[PDB]
């Protein structure tokens, strides 16, 4: 039981860390993005233009 | 500001899960006070155009609605004006396409990249000049000021440091350092600074946006109005002026408003 | 006023054949509450 | 006998000055000029016809419904309103909407008894009561399905802001749920108490005087309650706008600025008074026009009623 | 009436004694009667309650022997709201005949009007049947509370 | 009762998460982006022509 | 409207003072009968 | 209590697809209607200038 607490509690921490810094730091970077895609797609407008 | 948008963000932290999108939500307006000062600079015109504005959408609620619906359902009702509306003392302040209202006058003026507030109210009174609601300054043009008529009477204005008032530039270097403050409060309290100038969008378009969503927001909902007067400006229990009040409820309109129940079908089903 | 008026005027045509009904019943319920009473009455005593 | 007195078009209102509209009788009419006389002191003065004010019943005294007034003369309107304010009846119907004068006194007109006497009944099926209209925006708002709205307006605030936190205080309790656990009297929520001091604890800022009001909302506010399909409340936002930075840096001719200041000046520790490395008036150029007395309220006591909301 | 089922009747009267000898209070005994299928309305109690007062209905009890004709008198309304009245008259209540009736407007409609009850009477008689919809099926419940 | 609380902790969840930028959170604000930039777009295309 | 106003209050009263009798009467007496009956069924049913 | 397992798992398929639905919505709003109509006005701002 406590092997399996610990395959588990220190499996929980891993999941709190892949999630602040793979799942929430991903929604960071997805939202710089999507603000770098939007300035490209403006500074292609402004090229053509 | 910064503090006062972190209080905010904080007390609206009272509950965002256990926040769960209800459906029959409530709204509650309350807004500044009408006010006239010795000098009332920009701010001043900004809460008191969205008095303005509000009690527009009041009228406009309160009168247009119902005569257009009495038609709008084919029951025999003539069109009954009582001449109520602020539609040109609410159109001189933004309309950007003809010549532009206060708003976009002062966006442009601004923008400029040399001008003055003299070089501001010359361009007011050479665009609008002849507006009913305007009125130039009382032979002192070039003192910067100038006084407008309202749904409460009229109001000079000093436009005083109003380009800066409206650009509001900061200087990035120090914004950058407190950003980098060993504080972790202040740096949250300085953690978004994006696109304060201090060399982009002023102040203007953002609260005129934003309040225009405010309004679209609160037209899609059934209203409730009840009003507030006061007694006089003694600030007294007691006493109770009487032309003031007159004056107060006329310009209020409270009498036709009684005069449509008196007079239309408040009921709909 | 008038439509008030009316409202009452056309109410009271009706009420006045309703009164006379509702006293008719009230007396009919009356007399039976009497008959009712008198009958336990009799009963008490055959008990008694 | 007084019906047939005034029945004659001869004892009806009058504009002026010293009332504004008084009541005035007429003995006799030339033309279009009525000889109007001040049956009050015996001023006697012909006027035009335009005056045209009908004195109404004074068996309809000190109605609160105005919708229903027999003649909805401008002077009858003020009079009515004014005998309401004498007669303490500060809400007052009209029509659609409501009005209120606030008379800077504290009405006692905030009692749980007046809560249950007031929730449930329809509009006109109680006295004139801000807790009545809120009532019958509960109603509609559950039986519409849909959202609902209310707003207040007016000049200065103190009076024209207070109605709204007593709205809440009376919305706070005439809907919370009971989940286990006079005036507000009920086994209160977490979140009931916390928005209820959320009035408090952010007009700890955004309040000054002015040379008219002393205390009000210096910026517009915007509350918005959620509810459940069963009628409770669910969630609080609040939404708020340009505050004051004028009177925030440099305060206008003789104005108490943001109150929190004043309260920080006479309200913290000494301890941290000196932890904080602050100074009691006259020691900041900020401090324009100085620290002024408060009319009938301190410091420190709203300072701790805002650190304990 | 019959002995028959005098012996229930003895047995639920001194089951709801807080003095344990046969004197239980007015408003406990109506209870009783109520809990006994016979539920009339407070009022018809009073009236064959000698017409009191509420001070009397919380001091006063009452012994067995009159509970017999108390019963009696009961039993002489020998009917009451029929189900059909309930059902129809809360298929019409709704504002759109949609199969069921909105949960909020009945606690309101069900506190405020005629006999008053709390809010947690009628609170715990919805209990159970909401729905996200707020309008519960009118029918299962009112069938429920005439069979039960 | 508490496998209800456990299935309601669930809903809540899944609520939370489609609450953040998913449909009845974000699409509406797309809907409207969308009405806002058609127009625009029309009315450029009539300043074109 | 006044006139008929005045009209139907006086019919109103008649009328009013009419149904009134025959329903106050109607109605002690049914009280009276309803009140004796129960006590005679009290007194009885304590007896038995 | 299989009952409620098997309510709670079926509420949890259909939340699933709903956010999965919205997803897929709000990708092609926002990768159709905000970009596109974005080079467009650009294109006409510039046959205007």
């Amino acid at each position: 039981t406590k092997e399996r607490q610990q395959k588990a509690e220190a499996e929980l921490k891993e999941l709190e860390q892949k999630h602040t810094q793979l799942c929430e730091e991903k929604n960071l970077l997805q939202e710089k993005l999507q603000a770098e895609t939007e300035l490209y797609a403006e500074a292609e407008e402004m090229r053509v233009r | 500001e910064r503090l006062f948008r972190w209080i905010l963000t904080r007390v609206n932290k009272a509950l965002d899960k256990t926040k769960r999108q209800g459906a029959s939500f409530l709204g509650i307006l309350d807004i500044a006070g009408f006010e006239i000062f010795e000098i009332n600079s920009f701010e001043q015109l900004c809460i008191n155009y969205t008095n303005e504005k509000l009690q527009q959408l009041f009228n406009h609620t309160m009168f247009i609605l119902e005569q257009e619906e009495y038609q709008r359902e084919g029951i025999e009702w003539n069109f009954i004006d009582f001449g109520l509306d602020l539609q040109p003392c609410i159109e001189l302040i933004e309309r950007p396409t003809n010549p532009p209202g206060v708003l976009a006058l002062l966006d442009e003026e601004c923008w400029f990249p040399k001008a003055t507030d003299t070089s501001f109210v010359e361009k007011l009174i050479q665009e609008q000049g002849n507006h009913p609601k305007f009125q130039k300054s009382k032979q002192l043009k070039d003192k910067t000021e100038f006084c407008i008529l309202h749904y409460a009477g009229k109001v000079s204005y000093n436009a005083s440091a109003w380009l800066t008032k409206n650009m509001d530039p900061l200087n990035d270097n120090v914004t950058s350092l407190l950003n980098q403050s060993s504080d972790k409060f202040v740096a949250d309290l300085w953690k978004d600074v994006d696109r304060i100038v201090g060399l982009f969008r002023t102040v203007g378009q953002l609260y005129k946006e934003q309040l225009t969503k405010l309004m679209t927001t609160l037209r899609n909902t059934n209203p409730n109005f009840v009003r507030c007067i006061i007694p006089n400006h003694e600030k007294r229990a007691g006493k109770l002026d009487a032309h003031l009040v007159l004056e107060q409820l006329r310009c209020n309109g409270v009498l036709e408003g009684i005069r449509i129940c008196r007079q239309g079908f408040p009921n709909r089903i | 006023s008038n439509l008030e008026k009316k409202q009452k005027k056309f109410d009271q045509m009706l009420a006045e054949e309703k009164n006379i009904s509702s006293k008719y019943a009230d007396e009919r319920d009356r007399a039976e509450a009497e008959a009712r009473e008198k009958e336990t009455k009799a009963l008490s005593l055959a008990r008694a | 006998l007084a019906q047939a007195d005034w029945s004659a078009k001869k004892l009806v209102w009058v504009p002026s000055e010293k009332h504004g509209f008084e009541a005035a009788s007429i003995k006799e009419e030339k033309g279009d000029e009525v000889t109007v006389e001040l049956q009050e002191n015996g001023k006697k003065v012909t006027l035009s016809k335009d005056d045209i004010q009908k004195m109404n019943p004074p068996k309809f005294s000190k109605v609160e419904d105005m919708a229903e007034l027999t003649c909805l003369n401008e002077a009858s309107v003020l009079h009515n309103l004014r005998e309401r304010y004498f007669s303490g009846l500060i809400y007052t119907y009209s029509g659609l909407f409501c009005v209120v004068v606030n008379p800077y006194k504290q009405l006692p007109i905030y009692s749980e008894k007046i809560i249950d006497m007031y929730k449930g009944k329809k509009r006109h099926e109680m006295p004139p009561h801000i807790y009545a209209i809120a009532d019958t925006a509960y109603r509609s708002m559950l039986q519409d399905r849909e959202d609902q709205s209310i707003l207040c307006t007016g000049e200065s605030g103190a009076g024209k802001t207070e109605n709204t936190k007593k709205v809440i205080q009376y919305l706070a309790v005439v809907a919370s749920s009971h989940k286990g656990k006079q005036g507000p009297s009920f086994s209160y929520g977490e979140l009931e108490k916390q928005l209820l001091q959320a009035n408090p604890i952010l007009e700890a800022f955004g309040n000054a005087k002015t040379v008219k009001n002393d205390n009000s909302s210096r910026f517009g506010k915007f509350i918005r309650i959620n509810f459940d399909v069963t009628g409770y409340i669910v969630g609080a936002n609040i939404e708020t706008y340009l505050l004051e930075k004028s009177r925030a840096i440099r305060q206008a001719k003789d104005e108490r600025t943001f109150h929190i200041f004043y309260y920080l000046i006479a309200g913290a520790s000494e301890q941290m008074r000196n932890d904080l490395l602050l100074e009691g008036f006259n020691n900041y150029t900020f401090l324009s026009n100085g620290h002024v007395p408060i009319p009938a309220q301190q410091d420190d006591e709203m300072f701790q009623e805002t650190l304990e909301a | 009436f019959s002995e028959e089922q005098t012996a229930e009747f003895k047995e639920a009267f001194q089951l709801f004694d807080r003095t344990g000898d046969g004197k239980i209070l007015y408003s406990q005994c109506g209870d009783v009667m109520r809990a006994l299928g016979q539920n009339p309305t407070n009022a018809e109690v009073m009236k064959v309650l000698g017409n009191p007062k509420s001070d009397e209905m919380n001091l006063k009890t009452l012994n067995f022997e009159q509970f017999l004709p108390m019963m009696q008198t009961i039993a002489k309304n020998k009917d009451q709201g029929c189900f059909e009245d309930y059902v129809e008259g809360l298929r019409v209540f709704d504002k759109e005949g949609n199969g069921t009736v909105m949960g909020a407007e009945i606690r309101h409609v069900l506190v405020t009007l005629g006999e008053k009850m709390t809010e947690e009477e009628v609170e715990q008689l919805v209990a159970g049947h909401e729905d996200s919809n707020g309008c519960i099926n009118y029918e299962e419940l009112v069938r429920m509370v005439l069979s039960g | 009762e508490e496998k209800r609380r456990q299935l309601l902790k669930q809903l809540h969840e899944h609520e939370t998460e489609l609450e953040d930028e998913r449909k009845q959170r974000a699409l509406a604000a797309a809907a409207k982006k969308k009405l806002e930039v058609d127009v625009k777009d029309l009315e450029s295309q009539v300043d074109s022509v």
